[PDB]
């Protein structure tokens, strides 16, 4: 009778005005505080994804193998059971997965069973009980996962992971303040491309994260790193070039991070320390620097090195002094020198032909030169500078930035 | 007593709030799962297109007199009896009728007295044993029918149809997984403009088409075609402006397509091809280059010289990087960019000004560049990508686009 | 009891709610579904078109006497009984009279002693198994009747009508999708001045047409006309100024058809028209046009010896540009040239102060010019452009169009 009147209240027109977008670009039906899921769900045939939130106790109908369409499932606190020909059409059909688990019974046991699944977003709150967790341990089942997505605290790896370790290719773990524990999982990863350990407690680089033999991107992000040593054998991941530190307590960047030539994208923005090296200039191949909101005293003459870099920002940091050797570097295109403890702006920035970005609010000036109008793709949109100081320029430089 | 209550219950004001509008923009009402059809539905006047679903045999009443504006008779398995003023009022008002039946027995038999009726939609198998297209035999008295929409699995088009295609316009055919043995029949039907053989599975694109000269739209959506060598002779039809060869097995297109310059819109999306070849892009006049779902890594930069390109839609395909001579059109209004392995956005995207929509979000894009904000027509609703991607952009260029989003 | 309830029911508060006007400007009373006639429609002298369609059981009783402006009464499936004074009250102010039936069960006898109306209305099949055109034998007696049309879906052309139509100024006739048997025997009808033939599928113009020199409008819409190589034979007449031969499929135009100087509205849209000829517009005092929906490739030459004209219709064809052709026209009020290819709205287009409107749903304009600006006779309620090509125009011309909205 819940079911009948589930029907009647729920139109077709009714669902199909509720169709939107989700953050996945995917057509998804955001089914919230509802008893169950009503049988016209599957008249709309077009429907790629469907957010469940908080609709326990589903059972899931064969009238399911309607929506061909459908490659996405979002479940946050459903507790969802499925019929055998709806489990055998999304075995056959399911890319995608997004299981919230806040109690353990909104997790479904059924969802292991797929195989043709490739992205999973495993948030929740799981319980440290994780090794027993059979349930976990059937994405072996999984012939094509490569993302996976866990918000939970994941103290120990699983070898659930370890199952997975050549298929996938995305590794994202949000521990939530949980010291990730038992390396030899994230050692028997293969072919893993990008590792994102977002707080994972870690109080160093582990072990295992440096036996990663195929990593492309890896981000230690809100882990309490102490030291970046080991590097030696960073020289192996010659397919890195995504290394992702920044919000952690860092003090210093030694000369071993020469050993990777490929590294492109680097972060070490909101960290502790103090002083910039130069030994981290040496490097060139180096395209993009992240030092925002740092404690850098000052620049190191050795920046000229790194030509090829495209971001360099330094913004809200305690640099006083800014060398000369950073502007003869001319592809550095977006650069934030905002809020910063500098005294003038430097007028040779002119050769500086592609900068998109400059901004350098809250940073005391004395008086704008007038070579900012000598900088040939900068913006007025992208020049963010106060009103005041924007009264400070001549009527030329103005419209050199102002009109597009 | 239920059709009387019927009547009572279903109030004038609740059928206001329940019109709503259709793709058409007509004003619409969706009349589901009730045991007859209220009267006061059949006193409405602003209603256009009234949409019975599910209703078990009713009788229309001779009401609709009030129903001027009334042009659309949706019929959804709908088995329905006639009165003779409305059915003298159905044939003189009444113009596009939409039938679908589980039985060929649930067809109304007074749709052939319409006169008034030119499109119909028969979905719904006709195929039947001694009601193999003599049940429609009667669209014989049809006489100004032009869309005739048959989603109905015919094993072999009807000859009733060779009939009466002097006059039709529109032929959209879906057999769901049935081959038509086309016999060449089309030559007698002269009039159509565009033609939508959609999921029949042709395996092969056959000469009727060929032999016609008037179709200037051309879907042959999901017919399983595995090689489209024919479309040399494409530049018989010299009125083709859209030759939707999308859900196909189609892997590669022929070079005499660049015979074809009539074509603007080409929807290859949804197809197994790898590689664009340049004569392809010698067509001057393509607006909705779709190549979405693909197999595509690179793109030519002669895509430049195709100015009047609007919306270039590659969605999920291999290509790493936009060369430069993409922007050199500036007539791009929507870039599907969506899905792909582009690594970086080139900035060269600030010089086009059309921009309404562009789609980032699902790419390998490191950062957003600056000069994406200079686009005048692009809102947040337009740049729809990942959160962090647009946090990329200064708060200033930000605070254009979020102005955008508000203003 | 039954009169004095419907009484009640139709107060003279909710006719004049009821009250509407129709295409003549005339006060109509649409009364539809009454079980009788109610009296308070009777007391208000406003009333011009009486309307009874579909109400059974009528009596009219000598109350429509009361009735001032009472020239038409549009009795559709309506059995009226009328008494002697009130049948001589209509024998002095009713003048037009329409008729909806089936068959002889619901044609009103009255009518016949009615000899002082003027127009008069018939619809119903006519010919009946044993009774072929009999049933309208006894309009004989109406002396003063001027105005008389026919939609009877008639297989033959009825001798009586032949008789009747001595008489007769108007004459239009529909057969909804039947063969019209002239025979030539609309020589004796000298006295029609305007004869339509909407969709009598004749495929041939009747040879009885060349013989009526008052004819100043014919009309043959629907036709399913090809060749029109029956022109020639209408050099003879000197009489009609606007031939109607839309929603046809003329291939072509003639040559020898450009001989008519006395034609004076052309109204040939959605035809199968594809280069209509330069010399067919020597005849320049074409003030009415209409050749929308058609296969034009572009606007021939003598469109610039066209000069007493007001509009043309250019709406969906193949035609890009607004040349000088077009251009050396100073009397077009409306553009009808939307859903087209037009490439670009040329400068001499922003002299044409005297625009009442565009059409443009659709078209390919890269932008409004800013001559276009030196007309604020055009309004934005006057031309029909789109928003996102209304909208380039400059701020100052935006708002003086707001403005003269207002103003």
């Amino acid at each position: 009778l819940k079911q009948l009147n589930l029907n009647n209240e729920w139109t077709p027109d009714k669902l199909r005005q509720k169709l939107q977008t989700n953050a996945h670009n995917r057509l998804e039906l955001p089914l919230i505080m509802l008893s169950g899921l009503p049988d016209t769900v599957f008249e709309i045939t077009e429907l790629q994804s469907l957010k469940l939130e908080i609709i326990k106790n589903v059972m899931i109908p064969a009238t399911i193998a309607q929506l061909d369409n459908l490659q996405e499932l979002c479940l946050h606190q459903c507790s969802v059971k499925i019929h055998s020909a709806a489990l055998s059409f999304l075995k056959e059909n399911l890319k995608v997965l997004s299981v919230k688990f806040d109690d353990m019974r909104e997790l479904p046991p059924w969802m292991y069973g797929l195989r043709n699944l490739e992205e999973l977003y495993l948030v929740g709150s799981l319980s440290h009980d994780i090794s027993k967790n059979v349930t976990l341990e059937s994405l072996r089942d999984l012939k094509s996962l490569k993302i996976l997505s866990i918000k939970s605290n994941v103290s120990k790896i699983p070898q659930a992971v370890v199952d997975v370790s050549s298929h996938l290719q995305k590794m994202c773990v949000h521990n939530d303040g949980t010291k990730l524990v038992m390396l030899n999982n994230l050692k028997k990863m293969t072919n893993l491309t990008e590792l994102e350990l977002v707080h994972c407690d870690l109080e160093r680089i582990p072990h295992a994260v440096f036996s990663l033999l195929s990593l492309q991107e890896l981000d230690l992000k809100e882990n309490n790193l102490k030291s970046i040593e080991e590097i030696v054998s960073f020289q192996h991941l010659r397919k890195l070039t995504v290394l992702k530190l920044w919000y952690n307590s860092i003090a210093y960047i030694p000369e071993h991070i020469k050993k990777l030539t490929s590294l492109e994208r680097l972060f070490f923005s909101h960290n502790k320390v103090e002083v910039l090296p130069s030994h981290l200039f040496l490097c060139n191949k180096i395209r993009y620097l992240d030092l925002s909101y740092n404690d850098i005293r000052f620049i190191p003459p050795e920046i000229g090195v790194l030509q090829s870099l495209q971001y360099f920002s330094i913004t809200c940091n305690k640099v006083e002094s800014l060398p000369d050797e950073l502007y003869f570097c001319k592809k550095l295109k977006t650069l934030k020198i905002g809020k910063n403890s500098l005294s003038v702006l430097s007028p040779k920035i002119g050769n500086l032909l592609f900068l998109s970005y400059l901004d350098i609010k809250g940073n005391h000036f004395e008086v704008l030169p007038p070579e900012l109008g000598d900088c040939r793709a900068l913006k007025r949109a992208g020049l963010v500078v106060e009103d005041a100081l924007f009264e400070t320029l001549p009527s030329d430089v103005r419209e050199q930035m102002k009109a597009d | 007593l239920r059709q009387l209550n019927l009547n009572n219950e279903w109030t004038l004001d609740k059928l206001r709030q329940r019109l709503t509008k259709n793709a058409q923009d007509k004003l619409e009402l969706h009349l589901f799962m009730l045991s007859g059809i209220p009267d006061t539905v059949f006193d409405l006047v602003e209603l256009e297109v009234l949409k019975l679903e599910l209703i078990p045999d009713v009788t229309i009443p001779p009401s609709i007199a009030q129903l001027t504006g009334l042009k659309e008779l949706w019929l959804y398995h709908t088995a329905a009896k006639i009165e003779a003023p409305a059915l003298a009022f159905l044939r003189e008002n009444l113009r596009a009728l939409h039938i679908k039946f589980t039985d060929i027995k649930e067809i109304p038999l007074w749709i052939y007295s319409l006169k008034t009726l030119e499109e119909l939609h028969l979905t719904g198998n006709l195929s039947a044993e001694n009601n193999r297209y003599i049940v429609i035999d009667g669209l014989r008295e049809l006489k100004r029918l032009k869309v005739l929409r048959l989603k109905s699995n015919l094993s072999k088009l009807p000859q009733v149809v060779t009939d009466v295609g002097v006059h039709l316009q529109k032929l959209s055919i879906n057999n769901e997984g049935t081959k038509l043995i086309v016999l060449n029949s089309l030559k007698k039907m002269v009039n159509l403009t565009e033609l939508e053989l959609i999921r029949c599975d042709l395996e092969r694109i056959p000469h009727s088409i060929f032999s016609l000269h008037n179709l200037q739209e051309i879907d042959l959506k999901d017919n399983n075609l595995k090689t489209i060598e024919e479309i040399i002779s494409f530049q018989h039809l010299h009125r083709l402006t859209c030759l939707k060869l999308w859900y196909n097995h189609i892997a590669y297109i022929p070079i005499q397509i660049g015979n074809l310059t009539n074509l603007e819109r080409l929807y290859l999306n949804r197809n197994k091809i790898e590689k664009i070849p340049t004569q392809l892009f010698y067509c001057r006049k393509l607006r909705y280059l779709d190549l979405s779902h693909n197999n595509l890594t690179f793109l030519p930069a002669d895509i430049g010289l195709l100015q009047n390109l609007q919306n270039l839609a590659v969605t999920a395909n291999r290509i790493e990087a936009l060369p430069p001579e993409l922007f050199q059109c500036r007539k791009l209004r929507a870039l599907h960019l969506g899905n792909n392995v582009l690594q970086s956005l080139p900035s060269r995207v600030g010089e086009l000004t059309n921009l309404t929509q562009i789609e980032l979000r699902g790419n390998r894009l490191e950062c957003l560049p600056v000069e994406l904000g200079e686009c005048p027509l692009l809102k947040r609703s337009g740049l729809v990508v990942e959160e962090d991607l647009f946090s990329t952009l200064p708060p200033e260029v930000k605070e254009r686009l979020w102005r955008a989003d508000k203003e």
